């Protein structure tokens, strides 16, 4: 027979109800399947409510320690005339490139973030880098 | 069942009511496992477990459901609006 | 049981 | 009139992969002039109604 | 564990808040 | 007396393995990744119930947790081999008119059927109306795109549950898991992620397919001798 | 020693780019309709630029081009929305061809 209450349980719950209540002779092909290898979550069916007053979401913004070099970087020199690959999954840029120097001078022990950020253009710059400031 | 002729409306109904079909768990096969009390819309329901021996001491149409899912033991009380639907 | 009269073969009978 | 075959046999599966769509044959023919309009992409009256 | 887990800061990529032409003068 | 020992050697015994299909080497977190399937729609798009399954949002772009769409991959994928194996009738819907050519290939190819055209109502749930008495329905439905063409829940995911039909949906951000049953959070936009979904089910199914005519012959062989 | 997904993402160039404002790109066309060119640079939406008059022949599809990124992906809240409404579609703005 079946049941077409799908927003009573999920279709496993009403097959296997109806299938021991003898009202389906012969379980569904799919039901031996599912048995043996089911999903994480039963999917039964659920009504989606409005967040009121304090309710807020739990996803959280993705930061990095290294987003407060690349926003300074983008501030004070603009995006580099080098266009951004983002099909070659190991393209660097010439933003990554700085942060990367400047992690490098980080671990040598400089603890001035503006003079760090100084010492890092400046070995761009002995590497033929190009850094167009924007003044 | 809609219909305009009356055999068309019981037709219809039997047939559609055995396409969604529920299946309720009963407490040794004679009454329900535990307290029910629930409010659909403006119906208000209190149903309680009973021993057996205790009978359908419920509203009619209850009765008649209890028959047909299986239930012998049970007592109900239905306040607010009586609607059949709700 | 209230009998209800059951349909004769398909009139339309396509 | 004519009629149109079997879709399905003895297992049950029908024949045609749009079958289910219930126009098979309009539907398998439009996937075919789509199919070689793709085609012809990559490579490059009055008496007729 | 990992390092390499986002971290939580405030945006640093905020843009700063626009201001009227008149803003700071009497 | 025979039909006893043919079912348990061949449908009961695939259902007593972890992995009997071997689905896990057809994908891995690296190639998903190289597939944007990580790439969400922005905050503002966000569904309630793909929270959970969300890493979290790079400057608004929610980003698909790719270590849980590997465990709901494998399961999906598993599912899809075993019906396939048992010789399931499998349904590939997509409202996606950008992939309906595509769709429509994978599955003439792996001898299983399409839906990519507008979903006329009835089509599962009044079959027997407009098909015949003796149609039979599919046996798993295969959601590459579970969003009709107004951001909406294609009407088959309801009427499949309806039918007691099992579901495998790919689940955007901005998708309703609820009723899917084998729910895959992945991005549905990309082309290099919808061609790796036709190419993980169409492997899968082919292979499924494949294992069970030489189980089949293996027993038979066996069997005469 | 399997990456992990975060060392994945952290590393991505798409991370690495930050906000895509004004970030020049380069694209592929994919599939041209008529004048319009549709260009895929690597997010999950393509964006859709008019062939340039003045050199609408070298335009065809594989071609790689340059475009300036305004937003991965077009949405908006209308009034008495409960969701963004989403084009699903790029805003770039198709400066040249690449050219090696
Ligand atoms: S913005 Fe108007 S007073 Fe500052
Ligand atoms: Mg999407």
């Amino acid at each position: 027979a079946g049941s077409r209450l799908e927003t009573v349980g999920s279709i496993f719950s009403r097959t296997r109800d109806l299938v021991r209540a003898g009202v389906l002779k012969e379980k569904p092909l799919w039901f031996d399947v599912y048995d043996a290898f089911p999903p994480l979550r039963e999917p039964v069916f659920q009504r989606p409510r409005v967040r009121y007053g304090k309710a807020k979401a739990p996803i959280q913004d993705i930061w990095y320690h290294e987003d407060r070099i690349r926003a300074k970087f983008y501030s004070v020199y603009g995006s580099g005339q080098r266009a951004f690959d983002l099909f070659n999954p190991n393209f660097k840029s010439t933003c990554q490139r700085f942060v990367e120097k400047y992690t490098e001078l980080q671990k040598l022990g400089e603890t001035d973030e503006e003079k760090l950020f100084v010492e890092t253009g400046k070995a761009l710059l002995a590497e033929g880098v190009i850094l167009r400031r924007v003044g | 069942g809609k219909a305009t002729d009356r055999m068309d409306a019981f037709r219809k109904a039997k047939n559609r009511a055995v396409h969604h079909l529920h299946y309720i768990e009963r407490y040794e096969d004679h009454t329900i496992f535990h307290d029910i009390s629930l409010r659909f819309k403006r119906t208000h329901i209190k149903m309680k477990k009973q021993p057996k021996g205790y009978g359908l001491r419920c509203h009619r149409a209850i009765i008649t459901i209890c028959r047909l899912i299986g239930i012998k033991d049970m007592y109900a009380k239905v306040s607010g609006s009586i609607n059949m639907l709700s | 049981a209230f009998v209800i009269p059951k349909k004769n073969v398909p009139t339309s009978k396509r | 009139p004519r009629q149109r075959a079997i879709q399905w046999g003895e297992d049950g599966r029908p024949f045609h992969y749009l079958f289910y769509t219930g126009k098979q044959s309009y539907y398998s023919l439009m996937h075919d002039v789509y199919g070689m309009l793709l085609n012809l992409e990559k490579h490059q009256v009055i008496g007729s109604r | 564990s990992n390092e390499d887990l986002p971290i939580s800061m405030e945006n640093p990529y905020k843009e700063p808040l626009k201001k009227c032409i008149l803003c700071g003068k009497h | 007396e025979d039909s006893t020992d043919f079912n348990d050697k061949i449908l009961n015994e695939p259902l007593k393995h972890s992995d009997f299909f071997n689905v896990k080497e057809l994908f891995s977190v690296r190639s998903l990744f190289d597939a944007r399937v990580h790439l969400g729609h922005k905050a503002g798009c966000r569904h309630r119930f793909m929270e959970p399954y969300i890493f979290g949002s790079r400057l608004d772009h929610d980003i698909i947790d790719l270590e849980q769409t590997a465990t709901h991959l494998q399961l999906a994928l598993n599912f899809t081999a075993h019906m396939a194996y048992r010789k399931g009738i499998i349904l590939f819907i997509s409202r996606n008119r950008q992939f309906s050519y595509l769709i429509e290939n994978m599955a003439r190819d792996c001898g299983e059927y399409a839906h990519t055209r507008y979903f006329r109502g009835g089509m599962l749930t009044n079959a027997r109306l407009l098909f015949g008495p003796t149609v039979r329905l599919p046996d798993l439905i295969i959601f590459l795109h579970t969003l009709n063409n107004i951001f909406e829940p294609h009407v088959a995911v309801r009427d499949a549950a309806k039918m007691n039909i099992p579901t495998v949906g790919i689940v955007d951000t901005n998708c309703n898991p609820c009723l899917i049953t084998y729910p895959v959070p992945g991005n549905d936009d990309s082309p290099l992620a919808v061609h790796l979904y036709c190419r993980l089910f169409q492997t899968a199914i082919t292979r499924a397919k494949e294992k069970r005519q030489q189980v089949e012959a293996l027993y038979r062989l066996q069997g005469q001798k | 020693n399997v990456e992990s997904f975060a060392s994945m993402l952290r590393h991505s160039p798409l991370t690495q780019m930050g906000p895509a404002k004004d970030k020049l790109v380069i694209g592929r066309i994919f599939h041209i309709v008529e004048n319009d060119l549709y260009i895929d640079f690597g997010g999950k939406f393509h964006c859709v630029c008019r062939r340039p008059e003045v050199d609408g022949e070298k335009y065809q599809k594989g071609t790689r081009v340059r475009l300036r990124l305004l937003d991965l992906e077009l949405t908006s809240r209308f009034l008495g929305a409960t969701t963004d409404t989403t084009v699903l579609e790029a805003n770039a703005v198709l400066l040249g061809i690449q050219e090696s």
